[PDB]
DNA sequence: ATCAGAATCCCGGTGCCGAGGCCGCTCAATTGGTCGTAGACAGCTCTAGCACCGCTTAAACGCACGTACGCGCTGTCCCCCGCGTTTTAACCG
DNA sequence: GATATCGATGTATATATCTGACACGTGCCTGGAGACTAGGGAGTAATCCCCTTGGCGGTTAAAACGCGGGGGACAGCGCGTACGTGCGTTTAAGCGGTGCTAGAGCTGTCTACGACCAATTGAGCGGCCTCGGCACCGGGATTCTGAT
């Protein structure tokens, strides 16, 4: 019954459900692991935290849709490559 | 740590997320493919975003080199800069 | 990588279908150059065994 | 004072702003131009359907602010915007406020 | 080149002329002229590609035109066509 | 569907062309004229238009194959194709 | 009439037989057939356009080539 | 598991029309000088880049009970596959 | 047990208040407008030619109807199961800021360089001579599969 709830109120809030510092933290650890001693702007580790939770969010909406397609709300991982696939990114 | 943060990431926001997405049940076995294929994604992305600032010789990534390259990976987002 | 794909092909000379088997081949390939497919393409035997009629 | 084409032109967006690239970026010797007011024009009349589909979108929610997610909720309406960024997703999109049948109760 | 350049504030003189009560957010600031630039862009790369393509070495104002209907919608272009044939006859003809 | 995994297989080796002259042909030429009137098309440039189009029909048809072996055994159904065209971006 | 009938019900039958589909319907092909539509129109719009430009009234391979890599996925023609 | 059947995979003979290749030429590729011009390196202004801290706790992680559903079996009917035959039209010339 | 007080403690009910964020002006800064000189490029059209549509015949594999038919999406039920939801633990995320300092971006200087011009020359493709594997028709080896 309290998925209503959290629809509604989700739907009535905006805010970015993953964190600015542990994500900044793996950003300048993996880029320090590839190339040594660079810097890395707090606006660009934004946009690329942006840029992934639009597409886990659009990933995952298709994976809804697919799963409520095939009469289910569960997922599978095929499902997941599914997605993947007929993007063609993998 | 500043190392070895592979398990950094962590699934339940994005199981938030796809509770906010409609999602009302996951599994165990989805994780384990979308973690590294999320994890081979960032490394593309920032390899390609750290490759793009280059050339300018300049230090660190700025926004428009990085949201340029999301543009050239045709997975775009825009933002401040740009 | 086309012509020793296409001599693993038992082919003497290079056609269309081989270059697509050479370009499906590297995993690297199918990544940059998916954006172009060429004529009569073709992909490695991922068929799954849900397609024949169970029993 | 000094005769500038803004007001000659009678268009408030910058001329030589792309004369600046032409000029520096060297693209050509022969280059822009015209082009300028050209572009100018053609941006100021998306900027105005993008506005007036914004404005739009906005009062649906009996509310007078602008957010980018009513940018992602107009752009998404709209099948031909859709479109034009297919491979683009915007972020802070989430869902609609309409609910589907499969999520309510029977 | 030290004073940070943004196209935001065109488009807020637009607004403040329509309606100057409401207005946008820093973010959506961003957003919009994040979108400026990569339009701004993208007519450039087009112009650049069909100068290319067609051996044009110059732009005046059919090539410019022909991108505009390149990026843009048939229906759309074509008004957007009509209306600035009118307007670079009459500049030309005032001066 | 057990021969016909079979047929995928037969069509999957074949390398030439199907309805060039008589057919497409008269296809691009309506639609040409459908546009502007008094157009041509190259023959190899018709050759591959047509191979474009079978390639990308092969590419959709299989996505779409593939979303419709979520929905049990085998059976395409229009939605499919809405569904898979919306999640790409097509639709 | 013959424009939609252009492509018979077994060439769409063809294209499911190399195309991963093993089960196919009728209302399939009309989708498949309106899809096509779309896509040889904007194809063919972007050709008219651009064979206009240099007022040509015809287009060559390499005028396929461009109008082709306008759409994104860029594909590689004869001759060139 | 095991034998017979349809389709398929590779090979052989022929039509040919687009491929393999010779020659000119002419419009472009190369070499050489100028030098103002535009990219590479030392320096001014100063912004935010790497890493951590006082304090509260939201949330990640680990764990307990159980239900909506994951996956499989069963009934159906309708709705598209398999095949014989005709026409019909695709590629050929 | 009743009538008439005491208070009391959530439950709103506003009422200031001060704070993050949006909306207007402001000092100033740097690059376009005006403008003349000088270089090139497509609008327009003629001309060789070639090449792609229209069309006649053919002729054999494919489109399409008739008939038989079987199998699978949908619906519902049943065994299991795995996270849904919540409780306990811990731990840095966040707000706001700092220590140390690197370079974003620009500015100045300096020094190799490519448009321009001209002579020399040669590579790619048109034209055209010559030819050989694609495509079609037919047979032997390979693969998958129905029925038992």
């Amino acid at each position: 019954t309290v998925a209503l709830r959290e629809i509604r109120r989700y739907q009535k809030s905006t805010e970015l459900l993953i964190r600015k510092l542990p994500f900044q933290r793996l950003v300048r650890e993996i880029a320090q692991d590839f190339k040594t001693d660079l810097r890395f702007q707090s606006s660009a580790v934004m946009a690329l935290q942006e840029a992934s939770e639009a597409y886990l969010v659009g990933l995952l909406e298709d994976t809804n849709l697919c799963a409520i397609h095939a009469k289910r709300v569960t997922i599978m991982p095929k499902d997941i490559q599914l997605a993947r696939r007929i993007r063609g990114e993998r | 740590v500043l190392r070895d943060n592979i398990q950094g990431i962590t699934k339940p926001a994005i199981r938030r997320l796809a509770r906010r997405g409609g999602v009302k049940r996951i599994s165990g076995l989805i994780y384990e493919e979308t973690r590294g294929v999320l994890k081979v994604f960032l490394e593309n992305v920032i390899r390609d975003a750290v490759t793009y600032t280059e050339h300018a010789k300049r230090k660190t990534v700025t926004a428009m080199d990085v949201v340029y390259a999301l543009k050239r990976q045709g997975r775009t987002l825009y933002g401040f800069g740009g | 990588l086309a012509g020793n794909a296409a001599r693993d092909n038992k082919k003497t000379r290079i056609i269309p279908r081989h270059l697509q088997l050479a370009v499906r081949n590297d995993e690297e390939l199918n990544k940059l150059l998916g954006k172009v497919t060429i004529a009569q393409g073709g992909v490695l035997p991922n068929i799954q065994a849900v397609l024949l009629p169970k029993k | 004072k000094a005769k500038s084409r803004s007001s000659r032109a009678g268009l408030q967006f910058p001329v030589g702003r792309v004369h600046r690239l032409l000029r520096k970026g060297n693209y050509a010797e022969r280059v822009g131009a015209g082009a300028p007011v050209y572009l100018a024009a053609v941006l100021e009349y998306l900027t105005a359907e993008i506005l007036e589909l914004a404005g739009n979108a906005a009062r649906d929610n009996k509310k007078t602010r602008i957010i980018p997610r009513h940018l992602q909720l107009a752009v998404r309406n709209d099948e031909e915007l859709n479109k034009l960024l297919g491979k683009v997703t915007i972020a802070q999109g989430g869902v609609l406020p309409n609910i589907q049948a499969v999520l309510l109760p029977k | 080149r030290s004073r940070k350049e943004s196209y935001s504030i065109y488009v807020y003189k637009v607004l403040k002329q329509v309606h100057p009560d409401t207005g946008i957010s820093s973010k959506a600031m961003g957003i919009m002229n994040s979108f400026v630039n990569d339009i701004f862009e993208r007519i450039a790369g087009e112009a650049s590609r069909l100068a290319h393509y067609n051996k044009r070495s110059t732009i005046t104002s059919r090539e410019i035109q022909t991108a505009v209907r390149l990026l843009l919608p048939g229906e759309l272009a074509k008004h957007a066509v009509s209306e600035g044939t009118k307007a670079v006859t009459k500049y030309t003809s005032s001066k």
